[PDB]
C-alpha cells in the first residue's frame, strides 16, 4: 500500500517514491482526494530526508513532479509549502554530495519559488 | 473596447398575426390541411421578421404544438416545416428558451433525428443546433446522452453527431466544475465509447471524432484511463481526428 | 435463425404472395384449413419457419385486394388480424404510397409485424413480394421496409421485387416508381430478387407459345422460382441454410444485392412434361439467358457469386461434376477474385408434379442491363417532367427524381466497375 | 389573364370549359412558363375532342417550347395512339427534333408504344435518326431487349 512509503525496509520506500512519481504524471488536472500531498506537507518534508541516499533521490524527484503538478488551479496554498519543504530542501538536499540529489532539489526551489509572488 | 449586439433593433410581434382556421388546421386529418397551415406561418409570419419580441409573449402554446407534430406527425413534410419553424423561432428570439421553451422541442426533436431523408436531417439538425446555441447545456448535455443510448441506430449517430455539434461550439470560462466535468467520466465518457464500441462502422465512426473532440476540450491525457481499455486498433482512429479537429 | 415474417403489399404483392403460399403449403402438405396431411419428417422439419397458419401479412391501400386473397383457393388460412388494408387506393402514385396515404397506415402494419415477430423463437428475417411499378407495393413497400429496418436492425431484409415492362402495363409513370424505389432498395434491403415482367413475358410468349400471357400465367413462373430459392431454408439442408449466411456468401458489396433468379424446367401451367431432363440438361439452363426471371443476358457480363439448388432424387456426383466442368469450361465469365463463388446444393424432394428441377440465383453485373433500361425510361419521362405535379403534389420535391436517377446510375457504374475488373 | 386559364382547362381536362374560354377569345396558343401552349398539354395528358377543339381553332400543330418538344413529341412519349393520329392528320412533324436531339419514333420507341411506332414510321418517320449521345430508335431496342420493338422497326 501507499502507506509503505514510511516503511521500515528501505526498497519498499523507493517504491512508494516511484508510485508517487508516477501519479503526479498520470493523475488528473482539475485532481483526486489521494493528491493529498498539499494539505499535509510533513509527508515530502520527510520524504526528502529519508535516511537513504538513494531512496531520497526518488522522493525528491517526486516532490519534483509532484511540485509542477501543482501548476494547475486552484493552488493558492503555496505558502504553507515553502515554509514546509525548502528548510528541508535547503538543509539536506543542496547539502548533498551527489550530483542528483543536489541539482534536482534546486529545480525544486525553483518550482516553489514561482509559486510564490516574489522570491 | 467593447462590441454591441445588434439585436438592440426594434421587436417585432406576431401573435396578431395568425389566423381563426389555424389550430383545426394543424389539428386534422388531411395532410395538406397541417402542411399548409405550418407552412403559411413560416413563409408569411416567421420567414420575414428578423426579431421577436422578448416581452410578455408566450410561444409555448405555439412551440407545443410544433412539437406535437415533428415527434408524432406521421407527414415527413410537415416536419420538415415545423423544424424550420422552431429554429426561426430560437433564431430571431435569442435568450427565450431557458427551460419551457427549449425543453418543450427538445426530446421531441432527438426522436426525430431517426428521419434519414436528408432534407428532413437537415431541418432536425439544424434546429436542434438552434435550441443548443441559445440553451446550450442546460437540458441536453443529459438527454442527448440518454438518445445515443436508443435502440434505432440513425437517432444513435445523429445524437452522437449532435455532442460533437455542441462540443466544438462548448463554452468557457467558469472554473473547471462546468456541468461537463460534473459528469464527464461518469456518464459522457461512458456513453461516448458505447457508440465507439458500436456495431455498426458509421456509428463507430461517428464515436470516434466524438471522442476526438471530446479530448480536445478536456486532455488527451485525462482520458488516457479509458485510451488503454480501447483497442489499440480503434485508438489510432481516434488519434486520427483528434489531428485534425477544432474546437 | 429460424422463424421468417412473411409480407405482401399491394396488388401484386398478394397476387405473387398468395400464389407462394399456395404452392409452398402444399410441399409442405398442408390443406386451406391449416391441417398436416402429409407423408414425411422432411416436410414438417423445417415448418417453423413459415408457419405457426402462416406467419404472412396482408397489406395494400386498395381495400379490394382483401377479398381477392380470401376468395382464392388458400385464402381461408391468413390470420384475419394480419390483413391491414386503407380506405382508397394509391393509383400508381408512389408518393402517394411513401409519404401521404401509404404513411397514415404503415403504423398499424408494423403493430401486426410488431406481433408476429414477438412470439418468435428466434426470427431471422423478413420477406416482401411487391411490384417496383405500382404506388402501394413499391411506395409504401419502401416506406415499410425502412421503417423494420430501423425497428429490426439486427435482421435480415429480403424482398421479391418485381420490374415493371411496357409488355406488361403501358402506363408511363412506372419508370418514376421504379427509380424511386430502386433507389430505396440498394439502402435498405440485404437481398432483394428482381422479378422482371419484360421476362416473364418473353418467356410465356417465346418458350411457353402463349399468345396472350395473363398475370397467371406470369405468376406460375414466379411461384415456382419462390419455393425454389427458399428450398435451402424450408427443408434440412447443409448450405445456405439460412438468410444471413446466404447473403453473407451472395453478396459481396453492399449496395450490390440484386440477384438474378431463374430456374428449370420451363413448364406451363399445368401442362406435362414427359421424360424428366437429365443432371447435365439441368445445369445446361443456367447461360440459358431463357430461363432467367429478369430480361439480362448472363453471357454480356460476370458472375460475382451463384447459388445452385437441385431439388429431387439425383446424383450428388454427377451434379458436382457438371457444376465444376460448366464453370472451367466458361471460365471468362466468372469472376476470378472470388475462388469458390458459386455453390451448388440439392434438396430430395422435388418440386410439384415434376422429377427433377434446378434453380439459379446468381448475382451476374450483366443486372445493370435492367437498370439501364428503367433509368431511360426514367429519364425520357423526366427530362419532359411529365406527370411530376402528380409526386410533387403529394410532399415530394423534384430534387428527389434526380437524387434517384443519380443513385441507380452509380449502382450501374458500379456494376460496370466490378465487370472490368481485373485479378492480374 | 385568359391564356393562362385555356392551359389550366386544357391540361387538367375540362372539355366543356376549354369552349367557355374559347368563346371568349382566348388565346390558343398562349405559352405558359416553359412555352407549352394549350395543345402540348392535353396532347400529353390525352385530351382527344380537346386537342380536336384546339387545332381547329387554329392551334400550332407544330409549336415547340422552350426545350424544343412540339405536341406529337409528348402524345408518343405518354402513349396517346388516338391524338398522335390527330396531329398527323393535321401536319404534324413526324421528323421533328427537340433540344436533347429525339425525334417522337425515339419517345415512342423507349416507352414501348409499339402501336404508336408503327403508325409515326408510316407517316414518314426518320429510322435512322440520331440524339445527343448518337442512338437510333433501332438502337434503343438492341439496348432495351425489346426484339418485339426490332422487327417493327425494320417492316
Ligand atoms: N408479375 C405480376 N406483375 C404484376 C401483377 N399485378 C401487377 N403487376 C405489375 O405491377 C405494376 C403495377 O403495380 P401494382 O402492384 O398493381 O400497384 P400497387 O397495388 O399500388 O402496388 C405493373 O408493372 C404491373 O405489370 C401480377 O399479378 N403479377
Ligand atoms: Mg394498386
Amino acid at each position: 500500500l501507499e502507506q509503505r512509503a514510511s516503511h521500515k525496509v528501505w526498497k519498499a520506500r523507493l517504491n512508494a517514491y516511484q508510485e508517487l512519481n508516477n501519479l503526479f504524471t498520470k493523475s488528473s488536472v482539475i485532481p483526486n482526494d489521494v493528491a493529498n500531498y498539499w494539505l499535509d506537507p510533513e509527508l515530502f518534508a520527510s520524504y526528502i530526508v529519508d535516511s537513504n541516499v538513494v531512496a531520497q533521490e526518488n522522493a525528491i524527484i517526486a516532490l519534483h513532479t509532484l511540485l509542477e503538478y501543482i501548476s494547475q488551479v486552484p493552488n493558492v496554498s503555496t505558502s504553507k509549502l515553502r515554509l514546509q519543504w525548502i528548510p528541508p530542501l535547503v538543509e539536506k538536499g543542496l547539502s548533498s554530495s551527489r550530483a542528483a540529489t543536489k541539482a534536482k532539489a534546486t529545480d525544486c526551489i525553483m518550482l516553489l519559488t514561482q509559486s510564490d509572488t516574489s522570491i | 473596447n467593447a462590441v454591441d449586439p445588434f439585436e438592440l433593433l426594434p421587436p417585432s410581434v406576431i401573435l396578431d398575426k395568425f389566423p381563426a382556421d389555424f389550430q383545426t388546421r394543424i389539428s386534422s386529418t388531411k395532410w395538406k390541411d397541417r402542411v399548409e397551415a405550418l407552412e403559411e406561418i413560416h413563409n408569411n409570419v416567421l420567414k420575414p421578421v428578423k426579431k421577436l419580441a422578448h416581452k410578455n409573449q408566450d410561444y409555448s402554446d405555439y412551440l407545443r404544438v410544433l412539437a406535437n407534430v415533428i415527434q408524432k406527425d406521421a407527414n415527413v413534410q410537415a416536419v420538415t416545416i415545423a423544424a424550420n419553424s422552431v429554429q426561426l423561432l430560437c433564431n430571431s428570439l435569442r435568450s427565450n428558451f431557458t427551460r419551457s421553451y427549449g425543453a418543450i422541442v427538445l426530446v421531441p426533436l432527438l426522436e426525430r433525428t431517426k428521419e434519414k431523408k436528408p432534407s428532413v436531417n437537415e431541418a432536425i439538425c439544424s434546429a436542434l443546433d438552434a435550441v443548443a446555441t441559445y440553451c446550450g447545456f442546460d437540458d441536453c448535455l443529459e438527454e442527448t446522452l440518454n438518445y445515443m443510448k436508443h435502440k434505432t441506430p440513425q437517432v444513435r449517430i445523429e445524437c452522437t453527431k449532435f455532442l460533437t455539434r455542441m462540443l466544438q461550439g462548448w463554452k468557457s470560462d467558469g472554473p473547471l466544475q462546468n456541468q461537463l466535468l460534473f459528469k464527464l467520466l461518469p456518464e459522457v465518457t461512458t456513453a461516448v465509447l458505447k457508440i465507439v464500441n458500436d456495431t455498426q462502422p458509421t456509428t463507430r465512426n461517428t464515436g470516434f471524432e466524438c471522442f476526438a473532440t471530446l479530448m480536445k476540450l478536456v486532455g488527451e491525457r485525462e482520458l488516457a484511463d479509458p485510451l488503454e481499455k480501447l483497442d489499440n486498433l480503434k485508438k489510432k482512429k481516434i488519434y486520427e481526428y483528434y489531428e485534425k479537429v477544432e474546437v | 435463425m429460424r422463424e421468417i415474417v412473411h409480407i405482401q403489399a399491394g396488388q401484386c404483392g398478394n397476387q405473387i404472395g398468395a400464389k407462394f403460399w399456395e404452392v409452398i403449403s402444399d410441399e409442405h402438405g398442408i390443406d386451406p384449413t391449416g391441417s398436416y396431411h402429409g407423408d414425411s419428417d422432411l416436410q414438417l422439419e423445417r415448418i417453423n419457419v413459415y408457419y405457426n397458419v402462416p406467419r404472412a401479412i396482408l397489406v395494400d391501400l386498395e381495400p379490394g385486394t382483401m377479398d381477392s386473397v380470401r376468395s382464392g383457393p388458400f385464402g381461408q388460412i391468413f390470420r384475419p388480424d394480419n390483413f391491414v388494408f386503407g380506405q382508397s387506393g394509391a393509383g400508381n402514385n408512389w408518393a402517394k404510397g411513401h409519404y401521404t396515404e401509404g404513411a397514415e397506415l404503415v403504423d398499424s402494419v408494423l403493430d401486426v409485424v410488431r406481433k408476429e415477430s414477438e412470439s418468435c423463437d428466434c426470427l431471422q428475417g423478413f420477406q416482401l413480394t411487391h411490384s417496383l411499378g405500382g404506388g402501394t407495393g413499391s411506395g409504401m413497400g419502401t416506406l415499410l421496409i425502412s421503417k423494420i429496418r430501423e425497428e429490426y436492425p439486427d435482421r435480415i431484409m429480403n424482398t421479391f421485387s418485381v420490374v415493371p415492362s411496357p409488355k406488361v402495363s403501358d402506363t408511363v409513370v412506372e419508370p418514376y416508381n421504379a427509380t424511386l424505389s430502386v433507389h430505396q432498395l440498394v439502402e435498405n434491403t440485404d437481398e432483394t430478387y428482381c422479378i422482371d415482367n419484360e421476362a416473364l413475358y418473353d418467356i410465356c410468349f417465346r418458350t411457353l407459345k402463349l399468345t396472350t400471357p395473363t398475370y397467371g400465367d406470369l405468376n406460375h413462373l414466379v411461384s415456382a422460382t419462390m419455393s425454389g430459392v427458399t428450398t435451402c431454408l424450408r427443408f434440412p439442408g447443409q448450405l445456405n441454410a439460412d438468410l444471413r449466411k446466404l447473403a453473407v456468401n451472395m453478396v459481396p458489396f453492399p449496395r450490390l444485392h440484386f440477384f438474378m433468379p431463374g430456374f428449370a424446367p420451363l413448364t406451363s401451367r399445368g401442362s406435362q412434361q414427359y421424360r424428366a431432363l437429365t443432371v447435365p440438361e439441368l445445369t445446361q439452363q443456367m447461360f440459358d439467358a431463357k430461363n432467367m426471371m429478369a430480361a439480362c443476358d448472363p453471357r454480356h457480363g460476370r458472375y460475382l457469386t451463384v447459388a445452385a439448388v437441385f431439388r429431387g432424387r439425383m446424383s450428388m456426383k454427377e451434379v458436382d461434376e457438371q457444376m465444376l466442368n460448366v464453370q472451367n469450361k466458361n471460365s471468362s465469365y466468372f469472376v476470378e477474385w472470388i475462388p469458390n463463388n458459386v455453390k451448388t446444393a440439392v434438396c430430395d424432394i422435388p418440386p410439384r408434379g415434376l422429377k427433377m428441377s434446378a434453380t439459379f440465383i446468381g448475382n451476374s453485373t450483366a443486372i445493370q442491363e435492367l437498370f439501364k433500361r428503367i433509368s431511360e425510361q426514367f429519364t425520357a419521362m423526366f427530362r419532359r417532367k411529365a406527370f411530376l405535379h402528380w409526386y410533387t403534389g403529394e410532399g415530394m420535391d423534384e430534387m428527389e427524381f434526380t437524387e434517384a436517377e443519380s443513385n441507380m446510375n452509380d449502382l450501374v457504374s458500379e456494376y460496370q466497375q466490378y465487370q472490368d475488373a481485373t485479378a492480374d | 389573364d385568359l391564356g393562362k386559364k385555356l392551359l389550366e382547362a386544357a391540361r387538367a381536362g375540362q372539355d366543356d370549359e376549354v369552349r367557355i374560354l374559347m368563346a371568349n377569345g382566348a388565346d390558343v396558343n398562349a405559352t405558359d412558363a416553359s412555352g407549352l401552349t394549350p395543345l402540348h398539354l392535353a396532347a400529353t395528358y390525352g385530351h382527344l375532342e380537346i386537342v380536336e377543339v384546339l387545332l381547329k381553332h387554329g392551334a400550332d400543330v407544330n409549336a415547340i417550347d422552350i426545350m424544343g418538344s412540339t405536341p406529337l413529341h409528348l402524345a408518343a412519349l405518354i402513349g396517346h395512339l388516338e391524338i398522335v393520329e390527330v396531329l398527323l392528320k393535321h401536319g404534324a412533324d413526324v421528323n421533328a427534333v427537340d433540344t436533347w436531339g429525339d425525334t417522337p419514333l425515339h419517345l415512342a420507341a423507349i416507352m414501348g408504344h409499339l402501336e404508336i411506332v408503327e403508325v409515326l414510321l408510316k407517316h414518314g418517320a426518320d429510322v435512322n435518326a440520331q440524339d445527343k449521345f448518337g442512338k437510333t430508335a433501332f438502337d434503343i431496342s438492341i439496348d432495351n431487349g425489346n426484339e418485339d420493338l426490332a422487327e417493327i422497326l425494320q417492316k
